[PDB]
Order: structure tokens, then C-alpha cells, then sequence
């Protein structure tokens, strides 16, 4: 046995192709690696005058010029940084895969408070993306002022440079290909560096060509007017929060979300290890008219990595229903892909994840304290609340104390469960809760007359949603939710009440079947009303059937299933007042003649009002109808 | 570029790994709870060379991983509807 | 616009002590199919179930079955729990095969329509019997259109013994071969 | 000037860092550029042998096979196809960037066929994902076996191999990483590849733990597991589509979506062009239960590019009211990235979104002709054809036409809109339609009597979507879709009927003024009816506001705040019947006296009744049910 050892190779031609073409899906993120490397040099001047001064004799700006020019398709960008020697230049612009920064990090010492962004060292060739040739004019204080100059052919050419003096930086020049001249409209790099390069650490200014009249008319008309508001928005979750003032927090609101108003209110946090990163977030005071729009985008809450943005909206850092939660998140230790647009390791979003939104519920608890701010919360987001307790199991508990409801005893006020509770008497076990259409509605109904007279405070439920949150909202401290429109209806009465129920069973008895043998099918059984006072009968539910208000809500989707609706639908039970005086005439008339016609036509009629009294729609309208018009007819004389 | 310190993470509510016909709030609950029993044995045990590879070797999760750099929750006071 | 939908059902044990609704044998075959993938998905996730009964799983929108559906998205119910796990012999009798018996206990529901060994009124004599080996899912009630692999297949899932208790691929496996032979 | 020119170069260790841990975000892609890479020599084989058939006289069967070793924690890939020379193992494996494969096409002449995949040149550095050293037995016909062994170190050893004879092929042999025991799972090895690798046209052979029931007399059976093939399921769609039975489909079918039953029907077909790809469509028998669950996949179409895995859900392909359709689609020419993982052009998704929704149409027509499959296809996906209406603005027009419905003459069938256009009256100008919740509601309504009586036909509305439709579904084949339940209801009229209009509105004027003062804001008007004959009046909306069913459509969804929308609900119109008993009598006591208290009163009464049977709910039912229960004490004499 004889071993041979040899090194790795790599061929130069297929990579560039690679690179070009393999790296990078969106063409537009050959600015974002400029500016990144402006940035760098910036920060590398900047850095060492720190501890020489004398540093920036060759210039004192530190900026970064992007300046088009669509005579003659070259897109220029001119920053004031370190610039580059000879050695430099060949040494990081030549060797794919080397980046001069990574080994200038590495030669700095431990603890240098100077992050930078490229590590690869692939992300110049970007610029290849929408350039056919590359000229880099630079120039070190310590060396003389150069010329590169590539085709992306595997080679390139280096020469001195006689031009005119840069003095410390470097100039990028790239003739842009013939088809790629889009980008030298000046809305889309206006809107890539708000994009992108939003919150760069150092003022990037844009020269325009406005007016093509040089010093005519009466005034004088500057062919260029240099803009400067394009980071300008300075980051402010990189203070520290104890220094920002309320006017800061609503004016970068204002900024980031184009809103006129200003906040409801702001939650910063970090987090620090070895996942560590900041975030900023936001709640607008108003809601939007499409936030529960299903073909719009899910979230509005920017990523971003050592203050470059990497992706706006991430399915997988927030829920649905945290949707209209506005906001940027920045860190400096995500491991980015090739293009800096994915994670190679998905499943740190779902750490991110699960932090943001126990932030975002300390904030929405903190909001609650203060009433009247918390009221207009509650009345532009009620919803996302609610639909968060069908969904978001893991948070139902802390969710629950954040609702209010109007009540039998809060008057016109929102009132929450907690002092439900705390309003109830001793011997009451359960929650008491009306579903219904309107706050009148469910106040004026049959069922709470004794719940009412008892002294009993009842909950007013009238939006849709309500009968999907107390689906899952079984019990709240303990105490059940029980709503009263359904049979089982269970009330503390005393040995004399119980007696006197007796009595008017064993005494109603034999008109019960009268009763369910009228009616036949539409009713299972007919029973004595523990629950009315005055109206004579009215319908209630099963104890595990769908309520009244719940079959309406579930009748009117547009694509629920069909063949399920069989089973869960509740048997209809006729409860029947004992002390009412018609029930007592017709329980005399019954028991007079089982076969009075007469009598079948009060109790369907009287079946028929129960029904709409309940809130049952009617099987037929027209034969209830018939019978009315049949009637009034007799009581006019018709 | 050492990617190899993120590659080990364990989230439990996950859409992405539910099963159709599971409940996918019982399957979250489950994960979690023998997450909570995982580390709950682990320590007991822990109170040995052995013992000090497999936490080195364990898939960080949002507890471990990292920890709180406080900052400020304000709320924004002006007047709705103002005169 | 339109908005979305949510998840609401109802359980076996309702929908067969309590409504009695006639499934028909392809049916009850399905909810057997996918019973059974549901439990191998917890199991080929080394997950064990502890508490199988009608009550613990629910038939939801579409038919769709969901396993760990306390509610609508072992408290006694000892008629599903295996005979192992009922002496409380081990420190945790709880195992796969278990899970195998109390799912064949399901299927005695889904063939049968009628809690296993109904002719006994007092728990604690259920208890004595089935614990001691004396009592077994009286087979000869399952329908009379039954097929015979899946009587089989609950014959071999209420087996005393927990070993041979086929393990769930198998039980998958053994379905499908009869599912495929169902138009017959 | 001093012009110095230099080629490209490249740091390898970086370059290698790069591909491990920034080019694949899952390590589970190992194994498929493993088998694409067996792939590629069986074919290369195959295609050799070809031409010169002793080519495979070292070895005559080609596959791959799997040999995980738990014991070792080794997995070996061993195929049967080509082999290395010592000149070809370097330059293939030593080269980064530089893909044999890539030469190897290159290198024949147009017309071969050829599934080739590997083009890169750097997936089978993706070993090192899980492997920290790779061991390659190799053994070509026309040379030596040869050892290749590296840890990705920058250097590698290649030796001769005299272990044992491989013949022909290739034999891999990695050592994964102590973390990675995971590939060496069954179910994970089953999983992977049927999820990447399930369609590689050659037998996938995995050998696995052994198959002994311990009871010499003991059972012992096979001391190791023979599995011979885990790629079954054929690329059918590979196939010529007349070459293929319904049993082969069928199977097929059961075989992706595990289902017991078989498909419905399915559409097989290809799209040649610019682009080249394959689709193969299925529609299951029964309805998806979780179809409109938004949690879990949106779309269930899987993507493929020359045989190999993609991605299995991209929102791209269908929109939602297609998330029931089944398949598969395969293609040639789409440039993927480095990672393969993601399209790289999202304009063509765009193309194939446009021709598949086109072809799924297509089908979908075809299966009306056929009533019966059509009718279990009607029931089993209705709503998803009405939501199709909603959203699918340019398919609006074919997907009405799929529309079946119930008549008022068409007892139990439901026919479709066309079969309506087969039946009109020579006079009548509008498809009448009415609303409701079910077909007996709607079939004997006090609005459709006139309707009926005149023998116009009209459809019955009763499911939640259908009020969807009715908004954007305006006219049918230039015929406009008028309601009855409306106002406005122009009816085909003599001139006899106009004179007896004119007189009635003459007649009943001050009854008219009479009522519209006792019901003052509840009406905005009272007119005579032009369509009641048995109920004297009934309430009617306005020409452009909500029905009765609409608006309660559009109250009872749970995520809109109906106080925004509230602006368009209807005004009510009471609609008096002239000819009727009961109007002429209160018309009477009107006239003799105008505040009768028993005038107001049956007046309140009957508007309370008209709200019922138009399908309004009443704003207080308690008020309604307490009047009919002092009346009804009238009749009793209480
Ligand atoms: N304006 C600049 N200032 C300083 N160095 C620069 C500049 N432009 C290019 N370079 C050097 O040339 C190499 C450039 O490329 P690239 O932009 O390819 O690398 P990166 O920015 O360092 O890494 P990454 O590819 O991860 O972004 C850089 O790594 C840097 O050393
Ligand atoms: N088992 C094998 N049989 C035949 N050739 C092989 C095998 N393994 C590696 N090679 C050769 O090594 C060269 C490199 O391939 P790698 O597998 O490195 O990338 P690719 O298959 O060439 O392309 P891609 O990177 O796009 O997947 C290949 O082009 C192939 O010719
Ligand atoms: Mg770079
Ligand atoms: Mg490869």
C-alpha cells in the first residue's frame, strides 16, 4: 500500500457561473452588498481615528454618494472609507471566497464594539447581476490611487491611476446592462434603500438631475439637488430606551408606518445570549379596515441583522391573530444563507417567535390598567382578542382576563369576568351567559325573568364570535360557563319551591301529554318551566346541543360541511309556565275534551310564538302566518 | 462559517411536524410536556463524565437559549377626538 | 368577502351510546383506518396514549377524527383499559400494547355498537374479572356482516396476553388488505 | 500605462466551509444527491452498454443499494454503475465545482435521451452534512479498484483498493457524525426517500435489522431483513396516456394519497413549448374533511423537475378554491437554484398556474356530461365551484355554467342555469330568483305566489354562499337576475291589471297615509302590493339593499364589525295586498275612525307577522310574544 495526497481544487470559470447565477433569486440585492461594503469601509476609517486622528487629514465626511446617470447607463457610488492598496485590492477582489474584513476582524483585538455585515466574501460578484463590467476607482493614504477593472471573464486588470485625486475612499462604477436600465429610475433606489438600507450607520445622500437649465429663467435653475433623506431615520432600538423620549417612539412610528396619527403604545425588549437580538414594536390607534382580509399579506414585522434587512413578512415569527402588531426586530448572530435571505436553520424564527408574542401579551396586560385608553383598545381590536383564544391555546388562560362584556348589572359599561366574579353571591357556581344578537335582545328575553328576579347578574353576549370563544372557554376561575337559554338550567331554591315544582308537575302531568302528543315530532318533550315567571312556555336547548344562537351563526357560513350538521343539532323541549293563566285554561279545556280543535290550534299557535320568543327561526313562516291571519280574522268577525 | 451551534433546536408548537387527524393543540401540549419532563429528570439525575456530554449534545430550545435584555414599555398619552 | 371556519366536533362515545347514529361498515371501517394511523403517527413518535376511550376522541367536521380531542378541539372507562394495566402490577404498565388493547376495545365499539361486557352492572366485578383474565370482549356480538379479517384483528387486540397483541403496523397492514377486499 | 493582468483564484477552505453550512438548510439532502449521483451511473451505464452491450459483462443488474450499518455507524450506498478511473476520481472529486456529469452531456450529441440531474459539481460534497469522513470504494472496467478517503480537511488519499471485488459500480461508505443517528433509522431512511427519491426509475434495495422469532430447534428464520425495492410506484405520467388503464391509475392514486378508494376521474397530459413539463391530475371520490382548514397546506399539488423532488406546496400553482385537486407535475427546464430547493423564476409559476386552472376547468366540464359521476361530484364540491364564482373573476364565465340547482318545477333534480334559458316565458326578462335557508321555506313563500300563479319559474337559494354569488354573479347569458324579494318586481302586466293598480291606489291612499303614520320610521314607505294574493301584506326591500337572508349573511360572520357595513342594509317597504278580506275591513274601520286603538293595534300586529314571513328577525320578539298572549286572553275571554 502506497497513499497519494493531494489538495482540493476548484475551477474559476464554473464558479463565477455559479455565483452569478445560483446565489442570488432577486436581482435588486446587488445594491444592498455596495452599500454593505461602503459601510465597511466607512467604519474601518472611522475606526482607527479612534485612536489617530491624523487619520482623516485626506477628509473629515463620512458619507456614501450614489449618483446615476442615464446618458450613459453608469451607476456610480462614491463612499469616504478606508480605501484600498494594491495588495488589498488584489488580495480581496481577486480570491473568491476571501473576505478582507473577516481577517481585519480577526486581527483586531477581543471586545472591539465594531460589528460588520460581509463574512463570505461573495457578495461583491453581486454586482455582476445587473453589470456586464466593473471599474473600481480607490485610493489608501498609506499607497497610491488605482484601477480595477473585470468582466467577469476569469481574469482581471490592475493599473495606477492618474485621474483626479479621490483622497480616502473608493468609487464603484458599474455600466449597467442594457436591459437592467430600470434601476436608474430614482423612485426604485429611492425605495430599495428605504427597503434595505433603511437604518445604515452612516448618512447616504442621492444626487438627482431635476432641471436641465444651468446658470434660463427668472430664477436660477441647479441641474442637481442633493437629497439627503434616505436614512435618515435613525434606529432607535439601538439606544437605550431610558434616553428616548414619547415624541422619538411616535415620530419613527410615523416614519416606519407612514401614519399620521401617532401610537397607542410602544413595547422595546432585547434578548440577550446566544440568541440575541432587539426589537421596537408598535400598536396603531386605529384599526384597519382589512385586517382580517385573507388575500393581503400575514405580517408586518421587519427582520433585520446587524441593521440590514433580510425579510419583511415571515410566516413564521407571529401568529395570525397578532397580525396588526407593527414593528422592527434586528439582531447580529442569525446564520444567514448564501443570498442572506433565508436561516440555514429555520427553526430559530420559532424561538424568535415564541418570545415576541409573550412580549406583545405583557404589553396588552399593561395597557389594561389605564381604563379609558384601554377602552378605545378594546373597541378597535375586540376581534383579534377573541379569535387569539380559539387558536392560541398555549396563552387561552392569560388572553381570558384581557375581555369585557357588558352585563345585567354594568349598565352601558364593558365589564370584565374578574368582576363578574367578584360581583356573585356565595351559593351562585357558575357563569351565567346569554348569547344573542343585541344587548336588548337578550336583556328582554323570557328565559332571564327569573334569573333576573333571583338577583343573578347575567352576561350579554351579541357578536357572532362569542359562541366560538366559549366553545373553548369551558370554564373561567374555576367557575363554568353556563348559559341559561339551554335545558338543566340549574337555580338554588329552597324545600318549598322544590314542593310547590312537585305540585305543579304532578298536577300538569297528564296536560304534558296532551301536549306532546299535539305536537308529535316537533318537540321531544314538554315539561314545567323552572326558568319563566310570565311569559307561559318558551324553547330550550339540550345540554350538549348547539344553543339557539350558535345553529343561526353555524346555518350562515358559507363553507362549512353539510354532512356533520345531523349530529349536533338540539332536540327542542317545550318548558311551560305553571302559574299562567292561559296554561291553566287550556289545561281545563284539555282535560274537558282531548279532541277539541279548538284547543290544537292554541297550543301549535302557542308553540309557534315559543319558538319565535326563543329565537328559533320558524320551520315555516307562512303556515304560523295562515294562522295569525285565521285569527284575527275570528277576533274581527271576518 | 460554523453553522453547527444552530442545527440543534427544538420547537414544540410547530405546524409544520402535526399530524392531520390529531388534535394539534393536545400534540403541542404533549410535546410540552415531555419537554418539561425531559429536563425535569434530567436535572434529578444530574444532582457523571457521561452525564456532562449529553447536555452539550441536547438541541437548545426558547428557554435555553437565550435570556431577557430588559428594555421599556410605555404607554402613549393624548387625547382621542381632542378639542 | 369570506371569512374562515374553525374546529368543532363531537365524540364517538355520544355519537354511539347517546344518538346511536348508524355508521355504515365502510365507515366504521374508516374511522377504524384512521384510529389506527393515528395512533402509529404517536407511536412512530415514541409518544404513548394512556387514557383510550369514545370519550377521548372525537369525530370532527367531514369525519375528520382527531385523537386527543378533550373536547370538541383515566376517569374510570376501565372497559377500554387493558387487563395489564388494571392490576397496576408494573410501576408503569402503560406501553404500546396496551394502547393495542384499548383500540381493540374501540373497534369492539365500532362492530358492536355496545359497551364490552354490558351484561355486568357493578364496575368493581368488571374490574375483578377482566383484571384477572376471566372476562374477554364477548366477540360472538359483532355484526353479522362483519368481515373476518377484522374480527380477527380484534380478537387478536383484546388477547390477555400483551406480547402477542400485534403491533400497530401490523394492525394498519391487516386493515388494508381487508379494505381493499371491502366491495366483496 | 503599466497594465498587469490576473486570473480569478479562490480560498478552498472557506469555499468548503461555504458548501457545508451555508448551501443546504436540511441535512437530509445528502441522501438525495447520493442516489441522484447513483442515478446518473446506472444511466451512464445504461446508456454505454447501449451501444456496446459487453459493457455490462462485470455486472448485468443496475440498481442501488443501501446497506445501513447501525453497529458502525456506517451508511453505505452502493450501486452498479459506472466506475472511476484514477484520473476521473481526481478530477471529479478534488475539483470543486467542476461536475464529470456536466462534461459527460457536453460530451454526447443532441438527441440522447437523458434524465441527467447532476449539473453543480459540488453535491456530493454534501456527505460531509452529516459524514466528518468519506470512504468511496470504486472499480471502473477499463482500470484498478481504487480507495478515495478525505475528512474535508483540504486534502484527500487515494490508494488501490484489494478488498473485496466490486466488479463494477461504486461503493460509499460514510461515517456519520455521532449527532446523526437519525439516517441510519428505517422509518427516516423509508421516509426520505419516498419523499425525495420515490420516483428513481431503478430498484432501490434497503437492508435492515434481521427478522428472527427466538424460540439448532429454535426459529431463526432470515438472520437479516431482504427488502428489494422501496420505489415501487412507477412514474406512470412518464407514460403515454393511451397506454394506460383505469386500474393502473387507480392504483397509482392509492399509492401517493394513501386513499382506499379510487379517483373520480383523472386528467393526464403534458405542455410542450418553450417549457416542457408533465401533469397528472386526480379528483378524489369524497370531499377533503379538512378542505377549507387554513392552518395546515394550502396546496396539495407536488412539483417536480426531471424526476427529482422539489417542493411540495407553493401558493403559486392553484388557488384556493382548487385545494381538493390531487397531483403531480414534472418538468425538464426550470433552472432551479444551487440548493434546488426553490425556483429561482417565479414568472413562469405564473404560466403553469394559468394552464393548469385552464385544464382543471376542462375536466370539470367534461365530467357534466356525465349526470351521475357529475351529481356525487356536485354534492362532494359544491362550494368550492361557488367560491370560484366569488374570486375566479376570469373563469366566472365557464365555472357558471357547472352551477345545478333546485326549481320550482324541477321537483327533486337540480338543473342547471342553461336548462332555466331552455324554459322561458316568450314575455319574461328576468331569471327570478329567491333566497332562503331551506327549499320548503322558499317553496311556498308569499312572494313566489303571484310568481307561481303566473307560471313563471324561479330558483330556490338556501345555502350561505349562494347570496356570494348573486352579488357578483349579476346576469346569465345576458339575462339579468332579478329577486322577488325585492322591490321593483316588474312583472309582465295587461292593461286591465295596470287600471286595477291605479284604482287600488286611489282607493286605499289614505289607509296608506294612515299606516305610514302609525308605523312611521319602522317603514319607508307603504305601497300596494303587485304580488300578494293570499297574505294582505308582506315587507319587501329596497332596489340595491340587502335581503333578509344577505343581511343576515352578512351579520352573522364573526370576523366583521357589522357597523362599517351597516350603511347598505335595506330599507323596508311594506307591500299591502288590495283584493285582501282583512285590508279592505281595516281600510273600512280606518276611514270610520283613525284613532281606533284596536285599528293601531291590528295594524302593529300584522306589519309584526308581514316582518316574519319576508324572513326579517322582529327587533323585540318579547313585544310580539306579550301581544299575541293578551289577544289570545281575548279568545279565552281572560
Ligand atoms: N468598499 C469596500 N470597502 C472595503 N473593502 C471592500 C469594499 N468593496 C470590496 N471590499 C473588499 O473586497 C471583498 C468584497 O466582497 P464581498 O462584498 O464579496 O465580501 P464581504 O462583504 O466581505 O462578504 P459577504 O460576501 O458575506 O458579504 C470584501 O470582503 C472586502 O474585503
Ligand atoms: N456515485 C457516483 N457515480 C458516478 N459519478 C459520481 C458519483 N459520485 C460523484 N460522481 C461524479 O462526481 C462529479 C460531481 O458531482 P456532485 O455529485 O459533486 O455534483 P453533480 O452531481 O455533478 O451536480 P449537482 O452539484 O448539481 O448535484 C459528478 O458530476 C459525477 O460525475
Ligand atoms: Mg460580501
Ligand atoms: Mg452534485
Amino acid at each position: 500500500g502506497e497513499v497519494e495526497t493531494f489538495a482540493f481544487q476548484a475551477e474559476i470559470a464554473q464558479l463565477m457561473s455559479l455565483i452569478i447565477n445560483t446565489f442570488y433569486s432577486n436581482k435588486e440585492i446587488f445594491l444592498r452588498e455596495l452599500i454593505s461594503n461602503s459601510s465597511d469601509a466607512l467604519d474601518k476609517i472611522r475606526y482607527e481615528s479612534l485612536t489617530d486622528p491624523s487619520k482623516l487629514d485626506s477628509g473629515k465626511e463620512l458619507y456614501i454618494k450614489i449618483i446615476p446617470n442615464k446618458s450613459e447607463g453608469t451607476f456610480t457610488i462614491i463612499d469616504t472609507g478606508i480605501g484600498m492598496t494594491k495588495a488589498d485590492l488584489v488580495n480581496n477582489l481577486g480570491t473568491i471566497a476571501k473576505s478582507g474584513t473577516k481577517a481585519f476582524m480577526e486581527a483586531l483585538q477581543a471586545g472591539a464594539d465594531i460589528s460588520m455585515i460581509g463574512q463570505f466574501g461573495v457578495g461583491f460578484y453581486s454586482c455582476y447581476l445587473v453589470a456586464d463590467r466593473v471599474t473600481v476607482h480607490s485610493k489608501h493614504n498609506d499607497d497610491e490611487q488605482y484601477m480595477w477593472e473585470s468582466s467577469a471573464g476569469g481574469s482581471f486588470t490592475v493599473r495606477t491611476d492618474h485621474g483626479e485625486p479621490l483622497g480616502r475612499g473608493t468609487k464603484i462604477v458599474l455600466h449597467i446592462k442594457e436591459d437592467l436600465a430600470e434601476y436608474l429610475e430614482v423612485n426604485k433606489i429611492k425605495e430599495i434603500v428605504k427597503k434595505h438600507s433603511q437604518f445604515i450607520g452612516y448618512p447616504i445622500k442621492l444626487t438627482v438631475e431635476k432641471e436641465r437649465e444651468k446658470e434660463k429663467k427668472k430664477t436660477i435653475k441647479e441641474k442637481y439637488t442633493e437629497d439627503e433623506e434616505l436614512n435618515k431615520t435613525k434606529p432607535i432600538w439601538t439606544r437605550n430606551a431610558d434616553d428616548i423620549t414619547q415624541e422619538e417612539y411616535g415620530d419613527f412610528y410615523k416614519s416606519l408606518t407612514n401614519d399620521w396619527e401617532d401610537h397607542l403604545a410602544v413595547k422595546h425588549f432585547s434578548v440577550e445570549g446566544q440568541l440575541e437580538f432587539r426589537a421596537l414594536l408598535f400598536v396603531p390607534r386605529r384599526a384597519p379596515f382589512d385586517l382580517f382580509e385573507n388575500k393581503k399579506r400575514k405580517n408586518n414585522i421587519k427582520l433585520y441583522v446587524r441593521r440590514v434587512f433580510i425579510m419583511d413578512n415571515c410566516e413564521d415569527l407571529i401568529p395570525e391573530y397578532l397580525n396588526f402588531i407593527k414593528g422592527v426586530v434586528d439582531s447580529e448572530d442569525l446564520p444567514l444563507n448564501i443570498s442572506r435571505e433565508m436561516l440555514q436553520q429555520n427553526k430559530i424564527l420559532k424561538v424568535i417567535r415564541k418570545n415576541l408574542v409573550k412580549k406583545c401579551l405583557e404589553l396588552f396586560e399593561e395597557l389594561a390598567e389605564d381604563k379609558e385608553n384601554y377602552k378605545k383598545y378594546y373597541e378597535q381590536f375586540s376581534k383579534n382578542l377573541k379569535l387569539g383564544i380559539h387558536e392560541d391555546a398555549q396563552n387561552r388562560t392569560k388572553l381570558a382576563d384581557l375581555l369585557r362584556y357588558h352585563t345585567s348589572a354594568s349598565g352601558d359599561e364593558a365589564c370584565s369576568l374578574k368582576e363578574y366574579v367578584s360581583r356573585m353571591k356565595e351559593n351562585q357556581k357558575h357563569i351565567y351567559y346569554i348569547t344573542g344578537e343585541n344587548r336588548d335582545q337578550v336583556a328582554n328575553s323570557s328565559f332571564v325573568e327569573r334569573v333576573k328576579k333571583r338577583g343573578y347578574e347575567v352576561v350579554y353576549m351579541t357578536e357572532p364570535i362569542d359562541e366560538y370563544v366559549v366553545q373553548q372557554m369551558r370554564e373561567y376561575d374555576g367557575k363554568t360557563l353556563v348559559s341559561v337559554t339551554k335545558e338543566g338550567l340549574e337555580l338554588p331554591e329552597d324545600e318549598e319551591e322544590k314542593k310547590k315544582r312537585e305540585e305543579d308537575k304532578v298536577k300538569f302531568e297528564g296536560l304534558c301529554k296532551v301536549m306532546k302528543n299535539i305536537l308529535d315530532n316537533k318537540v321531544e318533550k314538554v315539561v314545567v318551566s323552572n326558568r319563566l315567571v310570565e311569559s307561559p312556555c318558551c324553547i330550550v336547548t339540550a345540554q350538549y346541543g348547539w344553543s339557539a344562537n350558535m345553529e343561526r351563526i353555524m346555518k350562515a357560513q358559507a363553507l362549512r360541511d353539510t354532512s356533520t350538521m345531523g349530529y349536533m343539532a338540539a332536540k327542542k323541549h317545550l318548558e311551560i309556565n305553571p302559574d299562567h293563566s292561559i296554561v291553566e285554561t287550556l289545561r281545563q279545556k284539555a282535560e274537558a275534551d282531548k279532541n277539541d280543535k279548538a284547543v290544537k290550534d292554541l297550543v301549535i299557535l302557542l308553540y309557534e310564538t315559543a319558538l319565535l320568543s326563543s329565537g328559533f327561526t320558524l320551520d315555516e313562516p307562512q303556515v304560523h302566518a295562515s294562522r295569525i291571519y285565521r285569527m284575527i280574522k275570528l277576533g274581527l268577525g271576518i | 462559517v460554523d453553522y453547527s451551534v444552530w442545527d440543534h433546536i427544538e420547537v414544540s408548537d410547530d405546524e409544520d411536524e402535526t399530524h392531520p387527524n390529531i388534535d394539534t393543540a393536545s400534540l403541542f401540549r404533549w410535546r410540552h410536556q415531555a419537554r418539561v419532563e425531559r429536563m425535569e429528570q434530567f436535572q434529578k439525575e444530574k444532582e457523571l463524565e457521561e452525564m456532562r456530554k449529553k447536555e452539550k449534545s441536547m438541541p437548545w430550545n426558547v428557554d435555553t437559549l437565550s435570556k431577557d435584555g430588559f428594555s421599556k414599555s410605555m404607554v402613549n398619552t393624548k387625547p382621542e377626538k381632542t378639542e | 368577502a369570506i371569512v374562515t371556519q374553525w374546529c368543532e366536533g363531537s365524540s364517538l362515545y355520544k355519537h354511539l351510546h347517546v344518538q346511536e347514529t348508524k355508521f355504515q361498515m365502510f365507515q366504521l371501517i374508516d374511522i377504524a383506518r384512521q384510529t389506527a394511523q393515528g395512533m402509529d403517527y404517536l407511536h412512530a413518535k415514541n409518544i404513548i396514549h394512556r387514557d383510550m376511550k369514545s370519550n377521548n376522541i372525537f369525530l370532527h367536521e367531514g369525519l375528520t377524527v382527531k385523537i386527543g380531542d378533550f373536547g370538541l378541539a383515566p376517569t374510570g372507562s376501565v372497559l377500554w383499559m387493558a387487563p395489564e394495566v388494571i392490576r397496576m402490577q408494573d410501576n408503569n404498565p402503560f406501553s404500546f400494547q396496551s394502547d393495542v388493547y384499548s383500540y381493540g376495545i374501540v373497534l369492539y365499539e365500532l362492530m358492536t355498537g355496545e359497551l364490552p361486557y354490558s351484561h355486568i352492572n357493578n364496575r368493581d366485578q368488571i374490574i375483578f374479572m377482566v383484571g384477572r383474565g376471566y372476562a374477554s370482549p364477548d366477540l360472538s356480538k359483532l355484526y353479522k356482516n362483519c368481515p373476518k379479517a377484522m374480527k380477527r384483528l380484534v380478537a387478536d387486540c383484546v388477547k390477555k396476553v400483551k406480547e402477542e397483541r400485534p403491533l400497530f403496523p401490523q394492525i394498519l397492514s391487516s386493515i388494508e388488505l381487508l379494505q381493499h377486499s371491502l366491495p366483496k
